[PDB]
């Protein structure tokens, strides 16, 4: 059966200060089937309240979702999102890097 | 608003 | 402006899990306000939109028997595709199902839209006269020719002009502060070495609103299309929505580069460059 991978991009809803509170998205998109996985991570952690949008699709038909949670960026804390998906063999982990 | 259900049956695929 | 709605089916089946899970959203524009989802707990049609809460419990509980409906109709249809396509009972499948109308921007409908896929792929689409079909395989055709039989195109048509067109006028009337608010990107060009000889320039564009947007870069005023990162355009969570492009540059030659942001919301399109 045809599969679509999804897209991650992790980025904060505002621009990042540090000390500020802020929310960390999860954006997954431009996969198929709908299932998935996703965490958002904080030092390797599971973050345990994650929020996520309804699910919806593209004009492709490719689902897409945001994941989110608030969170206060510092200097040294790390954050990531952790996807799994029919079409990965392990979990796609993607660092958030407030230049992206 | 959604389309709304036909008086009949709905036409399942 | 233009205005769209759309409302997108998806009904997962999941063998050994219980029944096909239907979910129902409707967007107007970049805007979703309607959630169903026959896995909540007491499924029932949500808002999701501040402006479609003053709709009365008439409107929800119309809503809810909709997609009641639809949940268990989308059931006989993903076991009917199932049997289309001699598909073993083990796997999941889903088909999903978009449709709404578009209007000018003098609120006159532009056209309507039924599409519907499986697996991911186009399996039936209601062509641009809400009259005829497009089948994709001789599986779809059997929809086809049931659909033909039973003039679904003719309720689809009736929808698309009508209610959707009614209805789309009053939320866009109801949410005009932020339906017909486009928020133009708050932009920045940022700046960042790679090696001793080429930097990264990234044009942002924040905060804006509708999605739409072109992010362009130029070199010497010729588009830099295929040496341009142009990441997906991303929700914020704010309503408002996130693009940047990226260019890699010989280092010195950066004042050569120019970002383009077009954008409903801006008074002018937008011309900018790194600003050391």
């Amino acid at each position: 059966m045809i599969q679509r991978t999804p897209k991650i991009q992790v980025y904060s809803r505002h621009p990042a200060e540090n000390g500020k509170s802020n929310f960390l998205n999860c954006y997954v998109s431009g996969f198929h089937p709908s299932d998935i996985e996703v965490d958002l991570l904080k030092n390797g952690e599971r973050i345990e309240k994650v929020e996520h949008s309804d699910l919806s699709f593209s004009k492709d038909w490719s689902f897409y979702l945001l994941y989110y949670t608030e969170f206060t960026p510092t200097e040294k804390d790390e954050y990531a999102c952790r996807v799994n998906h029919v079409t990965l063999s392990q979990p796609k982990i993607v660092k958030w890097d407030r230049d992206m | 608003l959604p389309e709304a259900l036909p008086q009949g049956q709905l036409t399942a695929y | 402006g233009s205005h769209s709605m759309r409302y997108f089916y998806t009904a997962m089946s999941r063998p050994g899990r219980g029944e096909p899970r239907f979910i129902a959203v409707g967007y107007v524009d970049d805007t979703q306000f309607v959630r169903f989802d026959s896995d909540a707990a007491s499924p029932r049609t949500e808002p999701r939109a501040p402006w479609i809460e003053q709709e009365g419990p008439e409107y929800w509980d119309r809503n809810t028997q909709i997609f009641k409906t639809n949940t268990q109709t989308y059931r006989e249809s993903l076991r009917n595709l199932r049997g289309y396509y001699n598909q073993s009972e083990a796997g999941s499948h889903i088909i999903q199902r978009m449709y709404g109308c578009d209007l000018g921007p003098d609120g006159r409908l532009l056209r309507g839209h039924d599409q519907s896929a499986y697996d991911g792929k186009d399996y039936i689409a209601l062509n641009e006269d809400l009259s005829s079909w497009t089948a994709a395989d001789t599986a779809a055709q059997i929809t086809q020719r049931k659909w033909e039989a039973a003039r679904v195109a003719e309720q689809r048509r009736a929808y698309l002009e009508g209610l959707c067109v009614e209805w789309l006028r009053r939320y866009l009337e109801n949410g005009k502060e932020t339906l017909q608010r486009a928020d133009p990107p708050k932009t920045h060009v940022t700046h960042h070495p790679v090696s001793d000889h080429e930097a990264t320039l990234r044009c942002w564009a924040l905060g804006f609103y509708p999605a739409e947007i072109t992010l362009t870069w130029q070199r010497d005023g010729e588009d830099q299309t295929q040496d341009t990162e142009l990441v997906e355009t991303r929700p914020a969570g704010d309503r408002t929505f996130q693009k940047w492009a990226a260019v890699v540059v010989p280092s010195g030659e950066e004042q050569r580069y120019t970002c383009h942001v077009q954008h409903e919301g801006l008074p002018k399109p937008l011309t900018l460059r790194w600003e050391p």
